[PDB]
RNA sequence: GAACGGACAACGGCCGCGGGAUCCGGGGGCGAGAGGUGAAAAUCGGGGACCCCGCGGGGACGGGCGGAAGCGAAGGCGGCGGCCGGGGACGUGUCCGUUGAUCAAGGACGAAGGCCGGAGGAUCAAAGAUGAUUAGAUACCGUCGUAGUUCCGGCAGUAAACGAUGCCGACGGGGCGAGGCCAGGGGGCUGUGUCCGGGAGAAAUUGGAGUGUUUGGGCUCUGGGGAUAGUACGGUCGCAAGACAGAAACUUAAAGAAAUUGACGGAAGGACACCACAAGGAGUGGAGUGUGCGGCUUAAUUUGACUCAACGCGGGGCAGCUUACCAGGGCCGGAUGCGCAGGGAGUGGUGCAUGGCCGUUUGCAACACGUGGGGUGACCUGUCUGGUUGAUUCCGACAACGCGUGAGGCCUGGGGUGCAGCAGGCUGUGCGACGGGCGGCGGCAAGCUGCAGGAGGGCAGGCGAAAACAGGUCAGUGAUGCCCUCAGAUGCUCUGGGCUGCACGCGCACUACAAUGGCGCGGCGAGCGGGAGUGCCGGGAGGCGCGGGCGAGGCCGUGGCGCAGCAGGGAUGGGGGCCUGGAAGGGUGCCCUGAACGAGGAAUUCCUAGUAGCCGCGGGUC
């Protein structure tokens, strides 16, 4: 959770009142951290191939 | 709506079936609508059957059966659990186990 | 405790892909699992490798109807090829009951009641 | 339509025979209760009940067999035999030959209850009477009891008189049944149920409710939104009760049908939990005190919150500040655009205008999509019969298949030790447990359970789905809409007072009621937290000067007291000494006074192992 979802809060003041808009976004896994977390989610596993 | 195809009783091609009295409630239920459970069990209960073997005068005494037709009205038959709670599709079962 | 589909479908794949490299002892059965997979956390390895041993015990008995192993049908086709005692040679002068012969009265052979 | 044949028949009317049961009378036995109920009472019982056995009388009623079985036009019809009468189906080279179908009017029959006259009266039982229940109980329950229930002659003419389905007729799928007659070739007629399809239908369903917008077989009746109302008037019928038939004025935007999802149920069955219970432990409620809430008071005793989810909560331990309140006094953060405009400020109002956050449902296990299927549809399946799990966790069967959140995995601490590094030892890196092994249940099993091995076999936390709630917060906010206030201010600030008032109600805690104790010495003494000790003065509190630097109740040993409102208890109060602060109602220390309380009513909380409880210590606040 602390790696993969980054969440935001911005508040809006209008004629009528206050509006709060929360945006929470899941990140894609990428080994280079420019796009997302390097370590995978713990439940996901990889199996190699027998041939 | 019409809940049962036979309307609860077994009356078909009659106008009138004579009422009987409930064995538990003394209600007036027709003989067709009434829940009837014929119980045939031994007079002496099965726990005491070893104690009657020691006490009989007779070699190979057979303990007699008790014959009774329990006839229940609909209200007490679900209360005495002579009829079991079933589903809507389970209502159309007719066979005894 | 009860394993979930994240473990059971995983451990089903491990015994299915890599059956001959496995064994009934758990610690050897875990030692293949770091060598042949990538599982991050060491408890969840023990969740998987434990159920692999609980699978490999009953697949050694061959009880599961789902998974399919290359060794286990080639041993099965030897069992499939029974030395055939087919009753087509064992039945001689076939006893067919009284009305069953009457339907074959156009072209007939081996007549017996 | 008529005849005939062999059958069939709870079809009717009558006559005769019979059956046992209820009740009563009477005799004999027995000897204290019986009855009745959820529990009892009423009631009957040494004047012999109940119960047991015999006899007798009388009325009513046909159990078992007895069924989706028969018959009748319906109401209805059930012991047996007989008489008289009827009936349909079947069978037929019998007769007649269209005699038919349906119906206003009319006629007959018509359950129960009711009515009239007569007979009878065992049971049951409206009314009535009681005994209870209940807040009440005119009821439900118990007992008694009249009409009635019964028969005969008549009236009446109604029922959820139902298949809620008019009669006649043509056509229309299979299966299974336990009818009757015929045939002898899983047969035909005719009844009768049932199951699955077709078609129909708003759907439930349905062999007609089918052959209907591809709308036309005949005939009769009825309906036209709900309510008024099956009421009134008039009529006819009736001994009467009433029946038949049958409106309107006024009023109303729905009433209704079938089904879906919820929710609920004093419905049945599960599952689960120390806001459950059992088995327990300690309590609370009683006492005094501390604190919170209400009420009252007050210049003010600011205010939010009132079932869990208000009430030692707002990190709310308030002397000022805090602080919103009261009594006063100051001060103008009244900018800026030419006295006005408007900004700004407000612990002023509104959390029922909001954001955010938090609580609660949760201490839960639920939620959803893609596609497909079922249905006209809402919806359902997926998301489940069963088994399993803390878990919609999984096994499995499956019109579903695949996925996704949550659960798990996970993260932190805890124990065991491998290596490494360094110095009340420290911190990196790993390993170690998965329910693995074994035994028994369950077996595609999931799993459950016992033992061994083991440091460890449900460790403690953390994050915590979708949906909600008019939950709480505008008094955390330079988070805020709107409303109100802005110079004699609802602004800020200062001083004083209050938030600490007290006939009272309540929550949570504290200390106790003592001997398993208390008091006085000696001895041994923790973890979180790692900053603090030292020397001197003082009886203590405290003070002063240096200054890298800590450890508890208790327990053990022992001395006194010795069941006492007592050396238990330490409330209240008096006098003195100090600390902090600008300021004591604060804290501390000394002496003295020495309250209730002798085990705490109805109620009620928490808790399964290093846990409850007891016992201190440290930190937040300061
Ligand atoms: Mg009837
Ligand atoms: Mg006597
Ligand atoms: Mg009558
Ligand atoms: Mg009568
Ligand atoms: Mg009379
Ligand atoms: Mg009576
Ligand atoms: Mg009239
Ligand atoms: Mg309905
Ligand atoms: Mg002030
Ligand atoms: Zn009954």
């Amino acid at each position: 959770k602390e790696d993969y979802v980054k969440e935001a809060l911005s508040v809006v003041h209008l004629k009528q009142g206050v509006i709060g808009i929360k945006v929470r976004i899941m990140l894609p896994y990428d080994p280079e951290n420019v796009n997302g977390p390097s370590k995978v989610i713990s439940d996901k596993i990889k199996i190699f191939e027998p041939k | 709506p019409v809940k049962r195809k036979n309307h609860g009783r077994a009356k078909k091609n009659r106008g009138h079936v004579k009422l009987i009295r409930c064995d538990n409630c003394a209600s007036a239920v027709p003989k067709d609508k009434a829940i009837k459970r014929f119980q045939i069990k031994s007079l002496i209960e099965a726990a005491a059957h070893d104690d009657v073997r020691t006490a009989t005068i007779y070699e190979e005494y057979e303990v007699p059966k008790f014959f009774h037709k329990n006839q229940y009205c609909v209200s007490c038959a679900v209360h005495l659990k002579a009829v079991r709670c079933r589903s809507a599709e389970g209502r159309k079962d007719r066979s005894n186990p | 405790r009860v394993r979930n589909s994240n473990v059971k479908r995983a451990a089903k794949n491990i015994v299915e892909k890599y059956f001959p490299k496995l064994d009934c002892d758990f610690h050897h059965n875990k030692r293949v699992l770091e060598s042949v997979t990538e599982i991050q956390t060491k408890r969840f390895k023990n969740q998987i490798a434990g159920y692999v041993t609980h699978l490999y015990t009953r697949v050694e008995k061959g009880k599961v109807k789902k998974i399919f192993i290359k060794k286990h049908e080639e041993e099965r086709e030897r069992r499939e090829n029974m030395i055939p005692s087919s009753s087509i040679m064992d039945t001689e002068k076939i006893e067919v009951d009284d009305i069953t012969m009457q339907m074959i009265k156009d072209y007939c052979y081996r007549g017996n009641y």
